[PDB]
């Protein structure tokens, strides 16, 4: 006595992996194929709806790194390629009498350089950091890029300041937000709400420490694929920000030259003041409180009788063994040795920092970029809102780990899931067609 | 609101179909995504067409309910279940129902043609 | 002709709806233009669908005219005004009419479902 | 199967329209192909629309057979000829038949509007 | 250059040679509306 | 500019002149250094 009735527009959905749209209200992150955001974004809370979320299998991380890398490459391609700079360098020390930690860090290198006229050559002198220039045998050196890849000169007019990017669902699809405090990135979420488009996510590039990310208001959240599998990283979302002040105190000169028809090379000049090393100022009391919260959450996950130890990274390249970040186009690497140095059994820290002018972003080998120099003294202030930890039987030792930007992006995309709408469905009713 | 009734009972949720219907339609991959959304919309509209429901959100047919697919009473289905739970409970039968609906519409169209043929 | 009746009165122009309907469906940027034209067409067809007009070109409904939208008499509207002037005259009311049409169709469909439910 | 009835007689083939219709929807160049297929599908749907046939696969109309298009008897057309032979038989008259169907539907809709106007 | 001379474009950009097989005679171009416009 | 000789001055396998032993100045990772390199080519690729 029942018949099928067909309903179109039924609020049912399935897990889906589809392409998302860019939305954003020169900068390297500026996207032309990107739409202005909604002035009044809509969010609809789903009452009495519990749904399983999984950040580890979220398909938006793959889109995030694919879009960031493609955008980066597209922005870098229409710029000067430094083909005549992979030449032999004859170098000496810039300031041989320094006794500071910058002793030997900056070298003054001479080379013969092609000019606009093919017939003419011009000897050029410039300064480089010890991490970009490597000894061949004054002394002779070469640029490290010559070992593996060609250098593109990034356009000086392009800014690297992260711009929050919104990822919007295509029509027929929706994004669900867990919006559940103390959610550990996996399993049922009872607070799911529907959003057409996410909030902005900045393309912040860092390792070991998560900068300018979302804060977990209720408590520090420890997330892992398998909390007892030492091959995976532990993503820690803090419930308090830690302010960090990083700077390149030297007042550096910037010079520029023409190297070919319409092509120009920009380079580090002399130093206009006392040579000082780049460093970061981290408040000790705030870090101490942060450590306390992380330690109590780690004890909750691994047992309240376990001794916890933080130590420096045991190996890898500079991008893995040290913290890295971008400030205004300058790329800083900092030891962090004073942050992960403690054992728990139960006023201001200065971190030395190094500058690398030539970098290899996103673990890519065979491609490299030469950043332009920036004038004067640079200082930047940011918030540390999360940590990366990796675990090594009485004492569990943790190290920064890191080295994979997809974890840094997953640490922000964990709250969102993409689903496809299934507007058709059937149900029994007491209804017959004529 | 869009999917606002997702956690509501099936009966109450049947009154919000308009919102989802309007929300199904709202750089090479962006164009591809729009084309795929269009293809899915058109597949659903064609599927309603073959069922004789191209112009309606809710349409009744002549196909009986098997009762083996689900033996719940109408009160339990419409008041004590969500659409997600219902969709899960008949996930193994949906294509059978679709086939029966297509056969029913074919029989209705042929019978209608024969009735119209009478003077 | 396409838009040949555009300058004609609304009454006379109502007899050429099929010319516009047929003609509206007549490097990446060109494919984007074609896809957007398709999306606009489909949104308009979905809008007619939700109103319960199916494929009809002239769809009569159950929504009364409020007279606050336009107080002209029927003869003045159809014989002494063009569609451009009329469309401009009521541009501030279109979304209200659309909402009323959707609500009316939802009530009509529920009433039809309940009538069909009677043995 | 798809086109399985293509070699069958027109009568038998009329019972397989559903499978052939459902399979019509199923880097830059393939995206162009998808858009073109969608455009052709929508052209066919709009042609059915302007004739008042958007809701079904078999749509009877009010246009009489001219008999100049083809003077074969009904039994011959449906029991002996195939659809390819029929398409060849009337390939020169399609643009006339479609126009007549358009005019017929326009008159039908106007008549419906006048009938609805009666109190 | 300051006899010794250089091409005027040397201090602006590299200069591309147009393919001599391609005519530059203007061809009237008709602009057509997309469907719906 | 390539400088070539006969890879195999004595053989009667119908290859007596099919493979040449050629040398050239080439370029290197650094524009200032050139590296003389020797390699073998077929007579169909190398022309006088
Ligand atoms: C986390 O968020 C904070 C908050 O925004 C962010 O700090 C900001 O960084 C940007 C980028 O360095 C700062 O913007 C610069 O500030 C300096 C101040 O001296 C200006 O001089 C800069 O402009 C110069 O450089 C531009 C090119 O980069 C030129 O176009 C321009 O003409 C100038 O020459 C630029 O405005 C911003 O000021 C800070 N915020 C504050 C409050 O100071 C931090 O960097 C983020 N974290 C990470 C890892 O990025
Ligand atoms: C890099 O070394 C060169 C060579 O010593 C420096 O140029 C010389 O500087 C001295 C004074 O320090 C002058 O007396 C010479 O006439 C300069 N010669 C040339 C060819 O420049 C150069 O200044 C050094 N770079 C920096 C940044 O100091
Ligand atoms: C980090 O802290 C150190 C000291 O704790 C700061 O160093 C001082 O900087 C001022 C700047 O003019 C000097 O006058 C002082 O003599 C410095 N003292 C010492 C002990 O270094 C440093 O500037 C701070 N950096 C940031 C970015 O805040
Ligand atoms: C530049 O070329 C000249 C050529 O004689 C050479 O003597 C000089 O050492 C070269 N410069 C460098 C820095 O190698
Ligand atoms: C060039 O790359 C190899 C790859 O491991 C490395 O071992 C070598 O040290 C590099 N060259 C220099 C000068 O460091
Ligand atoms: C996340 O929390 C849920 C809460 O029940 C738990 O079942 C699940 O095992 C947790 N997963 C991880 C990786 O902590
Ligand atoms: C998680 O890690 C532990 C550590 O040994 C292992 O025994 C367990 O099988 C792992 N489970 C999964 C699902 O990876
Ligand atoms: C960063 O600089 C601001 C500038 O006033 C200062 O107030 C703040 O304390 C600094 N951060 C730390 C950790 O000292
Ligand atoms: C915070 O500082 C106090 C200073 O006595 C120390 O005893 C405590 O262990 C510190 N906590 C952490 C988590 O480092
Ligand atoms: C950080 O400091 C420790 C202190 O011993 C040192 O061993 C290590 O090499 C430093 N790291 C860098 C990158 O300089
Ligand atoms: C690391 O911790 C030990 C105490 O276990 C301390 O003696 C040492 O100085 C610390 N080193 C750094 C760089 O913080
Ligand atoms: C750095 O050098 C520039 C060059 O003109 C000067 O304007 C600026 O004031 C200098 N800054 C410091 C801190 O010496
Ligand atoms: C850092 O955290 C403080 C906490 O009040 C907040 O006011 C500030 O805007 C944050 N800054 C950044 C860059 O996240
Ligand atoms: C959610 O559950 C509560 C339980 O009392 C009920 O009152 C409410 O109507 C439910 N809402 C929905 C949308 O299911
Ligand atoms: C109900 O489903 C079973 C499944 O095998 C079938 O045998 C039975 O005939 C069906 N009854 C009706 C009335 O559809
Ligand atoms: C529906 O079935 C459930 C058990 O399946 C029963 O408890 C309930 O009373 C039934 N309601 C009606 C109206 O039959
Ligand atoms: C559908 O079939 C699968 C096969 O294992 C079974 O696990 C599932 O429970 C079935 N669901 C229904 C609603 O019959
Ligand atoms: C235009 O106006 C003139 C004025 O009398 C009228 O004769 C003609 O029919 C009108 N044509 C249209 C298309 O409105
Ligand atoms: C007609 O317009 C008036 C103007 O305020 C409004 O109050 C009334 O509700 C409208 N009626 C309908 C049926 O739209
Ligand atoms: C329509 O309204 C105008 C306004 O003045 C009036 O002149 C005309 O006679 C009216 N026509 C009818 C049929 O009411
Ligand atoms: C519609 O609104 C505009 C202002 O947005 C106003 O100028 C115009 O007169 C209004 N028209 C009607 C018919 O209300
Ligand atoms: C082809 O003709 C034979 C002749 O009897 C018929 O049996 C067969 O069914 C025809 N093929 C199709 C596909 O109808
Ligand atoms: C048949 O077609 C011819 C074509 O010229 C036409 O003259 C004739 O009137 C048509 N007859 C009918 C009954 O439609
Ligand atoms: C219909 O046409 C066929 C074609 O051969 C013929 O055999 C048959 O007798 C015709 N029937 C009538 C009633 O004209
Ligand atoms: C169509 O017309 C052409 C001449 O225009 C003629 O040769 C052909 O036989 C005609 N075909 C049909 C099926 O009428
Ligand atoms: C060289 O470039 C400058 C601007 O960079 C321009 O004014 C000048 O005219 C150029 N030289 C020649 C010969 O045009
Ligand atoms: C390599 O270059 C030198 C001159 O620098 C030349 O004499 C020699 O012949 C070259 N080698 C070859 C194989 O051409």
């Amino acid at each position: 006595n029942l018949w099928v009735t067909v309903y179109y527009g039924v609020p049912v959905w399935k897990d889906a992996e589809t392409t998302l749209f860019c939305a954003s209200d020169h900068n390297v992150w500026a996207t032309h194929a990107c739409v202005p955001t909604d002035p009044n974004p809509q969010e609809i809370h789903l009452e009495n709806v519990t749904e399983e979320f999984n950040m580890w299998k979220n398909n938006m991380v793959e889109q995030m790194h694919e879009d960031i890398i493609s955008l980066w490459d597209q922005s870098l391609k229409p710029c000067v390629k430094l083909t005549p700079l992979c030449v032999t360098l004859q170098c000496t020390n810039y300031a041989p009498k320094l006794r500071s930690m910058m002793r030997g860090e900056i070298k003054n290198c001479s080379f013969n350089m092609t000019t606009e006229l093919r017939d003419k050559k011009q000897k050029v002198y410039s300064l480089f950091y010890r991490l970009d220039v490597v000894q061949i045998n004054n002394k002779e050196y070469r640029l490290i890029n010559c070992n593996t890849s060609a250098i593109t000169q990034a356009c000086p007019k392009v800014s690297f300041e992260p711009i929050p990017i919104h990822y919007c669902a295509p029509a027929g699809f929706a994004i669900l937000k867990c919006k559940d405090k103390k959610f550990n990135g996996t399993g049922p979420c009872p607070s799911v709400s529907t959003v057409q488009c996410t909030h902005g996510i900045k393309p912040v590039v860092s390792t070991q420490l998560l900068l300018n990310g979302s804060l977990a208001e209720e408590e520090v959240i420890i997330r892992s694929e398998n909390i007892t599998n030492n091959a995976k990283n532990i993503l820690v979302q803090l419930n308090t920000p830690v302010q960090i002040n990083c700077t390149r105190p030297s007042n550096n000169t910037v010079k520029s030259i023409r190297i070919g028809p319409g092509q120009a090379f920009y380079y580090f000049g002399d130093v206009l003041g006392h040579v000082r090393m780049a460093h970061c100022n981290i408040s000790k009391a705030t870090w101490n409180e942060t450590l306390g919260k992380v330690v109590k959450q780690l004890r909750k996950h691994f047992g309240n009788n376990t001794i916890i130890r933080f130590a420096q990274s045991s190996g890898g390249d500079l991008e893995v063994t040290t913290h890295s970040f971008n400030c205004g186009g300058e790329f800083f690497y900092c030891n962090t040795s004073g942050l992960f140095n403690s054992t728990w059994i139960s006023d201001s820290l200065i971190l030395p920092c190094w500058i690398k002018q030539i970098i290899n972003m996103w673990q890519r080998i065979g491609q490299a970029m030469y950043a332009p120099p920036i004038q004067g003294v640079i200082r930047c202030v940011s918030n540390i809102t999360g940590l990366i930890l990796t675990r090594d039987s009485t004492t569990e030792t943790f190290r920064p780990g890191g080295g994979d930007m997809r974890d840094n992006w997953r640490s922000e995309l964990y709250k969102y899931k993409v689903v496809k709408i299934e507007p058709l469905g059937v149900a029994p009713t007491r209804c017959k067609r004529r | 609101g869009f999917l606002g009734a997702a956690g509501s009972t099936m009966g109450a949720a049947s009154m919000t179909l308009t919102v989802q219907a309007r929300n199904l339609l709202s750089g090479i991959k962006q164009l591809q995504a729009r084309v795929l959304a269009v293809e899915h919309y058109l597949r659903d509209q064609q599927l309603l067409g073959i069922w004789g429901c191209s112009g309606k959100l809710i349409c009744c047919t002549n196909v009986p309910w098997n009762s083996s697919w689900s033996n719940r009473n109408l009160s339990e289905i419409w008041d004590n279940m969500t659409w997600l739970q219902w969709d899960k409970e008949i996930s193994n039968y949906t294509q059978i129902i679709y086939g029966l609906l297509e056969e029913s519409q074919n029989q209705q169209e042929k019978n209608e043609q024969d009735l119209l043929a009478l003077d």
